[PDB]
């Protein structure tokens, strides 16, 4: 007649490491870490992402002319921008505090177009004409951006000084643009926007803005020795903005309704689907179906992710030293 | 093992128990059979939850790297972004790593203890009226039916009861 | 005849956690967390705080005409700024550099204040008139910062070349001032400054500055439609300022000596009562009056405090189980 | 318990010892009374002392937030100073929260392991001169009285004086 | 001790054993000598080092400080850089430390358990065939020669072989 | 007949801390903290560093004219500057971008110096008359920049528009640097450049530069009360840089062929040897020759150093607790 004490034992063959050991065979084990994802980009909370396509940020929130599908009113739970996206910035130029415009932007989830400054407000001279072949719409050869408003002098006439305001007495802020513009030569100048000093003042109750054209011949981008300097701002709820010029402005036409987001921003650059689907946490490199702790495919991401590591695998041990017999 | 038990003086485990991390191995005239110590199996799978449970929680927060973009004349604060974002990555990783190694050791030895306490609780109450044969048996010098290992195993043994009729065989 | 081996028990209900098991009843244990606050501000090492009280910090140090409480020296361990705090920039215009200037400040124990350039520097030019209704003192109409001196032409002349300049001789940099005016239309310009082309220069050894008036007509603010560029700067010990303008220069009048702190800066931004007492370490929340190693009060402090964490409590145990019989 | 002995084979303490974390309750001619152990609580307090400033020490330093503003326009910067202060939180948080979690657990260990000591201790000297109730109680076969008491107390128990005394009324 | 035994019931330890961390000393006709216990020796030699090397290796990661610079008008990011760099420099320093502080804690109580675990090891063979003097040493009750004292090293003493002998020099 | 069970123990002092217990002697302890240096500069991958000896990095790349030791192609592991280099800008004015240079040149390893605009490049104007003894040569009171050239008009004349054009057409991006020059007064001004509105600007398909003289009398530094605008640039591969100027203008001469390195970068100012020596880990304030994890030298290094800690010690206990007897 006998008893003895023994432990359990099974077929299990997952291991894990310890301090004092390696590759220790246990009964039973846990691993935290997820390495597997779903190559593709899903909605978050029901929200589809936004498609950029082959446009860029630049040429999406400016109105380059093939960026019309993206035109208008969009909501958003992150942006997809694609690597080899063509259709930025036509007119060559430089979108000044790019990044910070990037960044802004991303903390947002819709945006509403409106038509901030109608061509009538600029009196004394013309917007017929704000159209060039380094902006080629898909149907035409010659275009513009459809937020802005290339202003050059009435046929026969001297660049007057053109006055607009605008009164923002909504609850949302607006996000708007505009441009000053460099000819390559005074005659461009002279040409365009007639003779003598030209200047570009803007200003709010917070911002002022001054800046006069600087001629000069700059290397041919998109067949153009001239530039446009873009610039943004955000125009918030109660605050006026006056415009003032005589001449080398690239006007205010159409602005944005701003909606910022509560929640994490995101913006990813990648080349991977967007299917119809839904997922609790969206990776730049795919989704994340998983209850577990900690995740290796990466630290960027929005919506509730694992925590990102390092690591191959982290298996903790449940069970105790898998000895079976014989 | 740090207990001497699990891989120790009981050199191996049961397959045949299937219910339960620890328990014991009768033999009597009614036949064999294996059984799980429920009282300390339970103890051990509550414990080793809440562990688990505990390092998921304290895990539960998340640092967050951002796309956001540097220009050319944004060297400087980009590298500084960067290193800050590999640096928390660095830290974490290292705290998960090692969390996980020096737990797996703790789990692995908690498991030994329990095995090696659980030796000695039946060795208690059995005492000189059964003997040890060192692999974590005890030969009984009386007869043990179910309900005198049923005994054994819930801790409610009889030592005084079977004590001359062991005493007798023994000696 | 009987000994038996056993453990302390009393009569603790006091528990602690462990990675094993939650709510472990201990017969001793130690609360190394602090959540105690007292909700005022104290002296730090017997150092009292700076209250800027109706003023914000672009008042103080500009010198608005109703911050004449805090004109002059001060001394402070710390800054204490009001949240509804309505004196700052009177006459509309943009501090430049504002959060850096905060920063320098912040870093600072003492200022004391002396006249840089008297009005006698600047020789064919009007020092009376510096005075706008946008900038009211508590018993007149219009004023102006008392450390800034609004220069406009004589009655009738034209607005020369004025120079001034200050050598730092002393052994503690100077905080100065000064500014641009950017007068709302051309008519305004000619009628304070004449007419042709004028310019703001001033530069030090390391120092460059150069700016001149953009006239347009901005929103109106304290009913002003034009503006001020406001600038800030450092005099090193041993460097010299020149001052050189021809028109719509705010010139400094008045300026600090800079006294910077060897221990760590703050500026508190509260409703918080600053009482008579003493404390080690100062919350912007409050006062905490602990040796406990940590503290979830508030990461933002000055003084010796304890390591700010999220928890809210954290108890090691020191005694064992405990288990009181019967 | 892993060592089994606080709420184990002792499966309760004594409010009746307030003078220390460990000891003794011994019965005789003389009556009943309790006595701590001093060398092993001391050396228990000593240690647990060290733990608590040696924690308190490593955590002797503070990350400090600031109270720096940032423009419209310096968004990105803004918000990686937000996401650093925030991380180094979270990474002390962490710190501050397992160690607790991890000590507690050990310190509670390190009573039980000394209570399992202390008995061991105890058992030794005794040998066959008592019985062993199971309990943490020994029952000696000769009389004890308070100096044959603070002997086994203080480890200078004499079990060959009390050798034949034990073995004439133990068979 | 955690487990008693070093520094505990075994006072000190044999400086004229220098082959190994644990061991023998036996006496008998043939005179005396150290021994060390290969197998006990050899496991903890493995699993130290593997500690060590685990150690090394999740410390395998440098935060770097830069020697970036900042102008008097950057101030705030020049101060976030240095708090930044301080911090994990913070950070870092105290993982080392505490992880050496409980390491070593650790590291000292396995040896012990291993001294504990190999006295009962050879307790548990020996049985009633042998005196045990508590102070680590077992005393024959029969002639053990060279061999005998080696199948007690390495675990095959014959416990029957010599029980009557011990039997009658016992009793 | 006797068998006993023990532990080893020796004559080691050697001590180790626990959280139970400080000053605990062990058998057997291994130290991972390394707290000695070599102290000196050695090269890294047999790579040597570069001595910028009594020039600062501004005197290095703009060509003082007393750096022509350092003058052309240099390759580097890493760059050694002395803190009391005496060489740097000669001529008084801000390098602009100052920290961004410093941070762009640590991290290449190699630059070549080449001819970008030669002097025949400035048609109607005189490359003779560039010097100052603000900037005096070795051998020569006055001279100048060897990468740039202070262009005045020819003796009797007016200053006409120059032109100049260069097109990268190598694989590696190309570091230059210019100047706008600030006359003291408008004397100056005419005497060097003539008179009328003076500009310069310059552009890439990537960048804009537009600059007019600012006239004003600023403290004298090296007998100079007048001052230069340096800038710097970097055009890649591909790119196209056109030069336009009326005068003003600091023109690039020669510029470096830049080569970025894979590793890390680094920039030590320290007046620490550098000797004829390998090294795998370089320390600012030395040489660190071990296989130890841990370092409490220094925070800055470059190569594969082990990681910077501030402990003292940091000893693992491998062996028992040592109780040798009696
Ligand atoms: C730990 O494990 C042991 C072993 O199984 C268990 O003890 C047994 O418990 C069962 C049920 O409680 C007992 O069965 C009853 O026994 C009584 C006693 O009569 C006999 O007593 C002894 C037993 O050795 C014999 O020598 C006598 O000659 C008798 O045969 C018996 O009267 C009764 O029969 C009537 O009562 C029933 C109600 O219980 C009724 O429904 C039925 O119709 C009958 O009219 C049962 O046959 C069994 O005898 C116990 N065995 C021993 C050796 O004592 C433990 O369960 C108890 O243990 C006590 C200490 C407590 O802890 C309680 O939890 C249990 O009552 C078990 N303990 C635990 C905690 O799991
Ligand atoms: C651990 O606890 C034990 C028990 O209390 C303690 O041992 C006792 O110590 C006291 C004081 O040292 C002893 O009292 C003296 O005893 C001597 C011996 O005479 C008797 O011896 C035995 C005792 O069993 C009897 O059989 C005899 O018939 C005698 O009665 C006695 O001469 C003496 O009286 C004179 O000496 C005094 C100075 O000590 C003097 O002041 C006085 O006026 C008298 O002229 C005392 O009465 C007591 O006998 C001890 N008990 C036993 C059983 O031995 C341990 O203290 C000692 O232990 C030794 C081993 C060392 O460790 C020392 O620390 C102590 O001296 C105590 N040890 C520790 C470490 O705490
Ligand atoms: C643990 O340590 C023990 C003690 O040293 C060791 O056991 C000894 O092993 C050696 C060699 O294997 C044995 O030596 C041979 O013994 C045989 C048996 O004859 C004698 O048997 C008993 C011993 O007590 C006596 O009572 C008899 O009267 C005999 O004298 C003997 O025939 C032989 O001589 C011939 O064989 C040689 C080949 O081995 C040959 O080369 C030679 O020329 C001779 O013709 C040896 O003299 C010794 O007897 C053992 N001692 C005992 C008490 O049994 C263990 O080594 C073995 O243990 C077994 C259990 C396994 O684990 C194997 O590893 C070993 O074979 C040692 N074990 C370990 C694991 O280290
Ligand atoms: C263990 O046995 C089961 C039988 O149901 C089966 O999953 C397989 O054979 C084994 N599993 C593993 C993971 O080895
Ligand atoms: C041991 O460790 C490594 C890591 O997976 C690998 O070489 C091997 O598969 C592991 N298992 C065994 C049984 O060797
Ligand atoms: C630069 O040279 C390349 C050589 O093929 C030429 O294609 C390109 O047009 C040139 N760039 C300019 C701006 O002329
Ligand atoms: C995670 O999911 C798996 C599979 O559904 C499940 O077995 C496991 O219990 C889950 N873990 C938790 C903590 O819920
Ligand atoms: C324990 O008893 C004491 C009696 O002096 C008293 O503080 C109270 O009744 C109890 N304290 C706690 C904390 O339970
Ligand atoms: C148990 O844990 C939580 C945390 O305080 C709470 O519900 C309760 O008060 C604790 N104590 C008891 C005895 O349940
Ligand atoms: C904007 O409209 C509101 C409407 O009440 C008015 O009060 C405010 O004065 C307007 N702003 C300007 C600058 O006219
Ligand atoms: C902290 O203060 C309390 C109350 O004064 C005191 O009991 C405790 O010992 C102190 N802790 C330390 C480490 O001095
Ligand atoms: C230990 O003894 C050896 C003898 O070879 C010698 O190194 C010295 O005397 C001692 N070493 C130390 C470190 O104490
Ligand atoms: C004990 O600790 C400190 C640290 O080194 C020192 O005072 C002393 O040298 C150490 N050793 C001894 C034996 O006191
Ligand atoms: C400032 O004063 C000192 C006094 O010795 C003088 O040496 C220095 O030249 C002065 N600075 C200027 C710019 O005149
Ligand atoms: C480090 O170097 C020392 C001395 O050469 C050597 O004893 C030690 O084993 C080395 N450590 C490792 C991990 O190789």
């Amino acid at each position: 007649d006998k008893i003895c004490i023994g432990y359990h034992a099974n077929n299990s063959t997952t291991q894990v490491d310890t301090l004092l050991e390696k590759n220790v065979t246990v009964t039973h084990s846990v691993e935290l870490l997820e390495n597997q994802k779903e190559k593709r980009f899903c909605k978050i909370m029901n929200k589809a992402p936004l498609d950029l396509k082959d446009c860029t940020i630049e040429g999406w929130i400016l109105g380059n002319p093939k960026c019309d599908l993206l035109l208008g009113d969009q909501s958003w739970s992150y942006i997809v921008e694609r690597p080899n996206a063509q259709n930025g910035i036509c007119y060559p130029g430089v979108l000044n505090e790019l990044e910070e415009l990037k960044a802004f932007i991303g903390s947002g989830e819709r945006v509403e177009r409106f038509e901030m400054f109608p061509k009538s407000t600029w009196a004394g001279v013309d917007t017929s004409r704000g159209v060039t072949n380094a902006c080629p719409s898909y149907t035409i050869d010659s275009s513009f951006y459809r937020n802005l408003v290339w202003i050059v002098k009435t046929d026969s006439a001297t660049y007057p000084v053109i006055k607009g305001t605008y009164n923002n007495t909504g609850t949302q802020p607006i996000l708007y643009f505009w441009g000053v513009h460099h000819p390559l030569d005074t005659t461009v100048q002279d040409n365009l926007y007639g003779s003598g000093d030209k200047y570009v003042r803007m200003g709010t109750e917070s911002m002022n803005f001054a800046k006069s054209p600087e001629i000069a011949a700059r290397p041919a981008v998109n067949g153009q020795r001239s530039r446009i300097d873009y610039y943004w701002s955000v125009l918030r709820p109660g605050e006026t903005l006056n415009v003032e010029s005589n001449g080398n402005l690239i006007a205010p036409w159409y602005a944005y309704k701003f909606v910022s987001t509560n929640k994490k921003g995101a913006v990813f650059k990648s080349d991977l689907p967007i299917e119809n689907c839904d997922a609790t946490c969206q990776t730049i490199t795919g989704v994340l179906r998983t209850n577990k702790t900690f995740q290796n495919v990466s630290p960027l991401w929005i919506g509730e992710c694992p925590k990102y590591v390092k690591s191959e695998s982290l298996r903790l041990a449940t069970g105790l030293r898998n000895v079976p017999q014989i | 093992g740090i207990f001497g038990a699990i891989a120790g003086f009981i050199e191996g485990g049961w397959t045949g128990m299937i219910d339960g991390w620890y328990g014991y191995h009768h033999e009597n005239s009614q036949g064999s059979g294996y059984a799980a110590d429920r009282e300390s199996t339970q103890k051990a799978i509550d414990g080793i939850t809440n562990k688990v449970n505990s390092i998921i929680n304290k895990m539960n927060t998340q640092f967050e790297a951002v796309d956001h973009e540097f220009s050319n004349l944004e060297r400087r604060i980009g590298n500084l972004n960067k290193r800050m974002e590999d640096g928390f990555l660095d830290v974490w990783t290292y705290n998960a790593e090692l969390l996980v190694l020096l737990e797996n050791e703790r789990t692995l030895d908690l498991h030994d203890a329990n095995v090696k306490n659980l030796y000695e609780k039946v060795k208690s109450q059995l005492r000189d009226n059964a003997n040890d044969l060192g692999n974590g048996c005890f030969e009984f010098w009386h007869k043990c039916d179910n309900e005198c290992m049923e005994s054994v195993k819930n801790g409610t043994y009889d030592y005084p009861k079977y004590q001359k009729e062991s005493k007798l065989n023994r000696q």
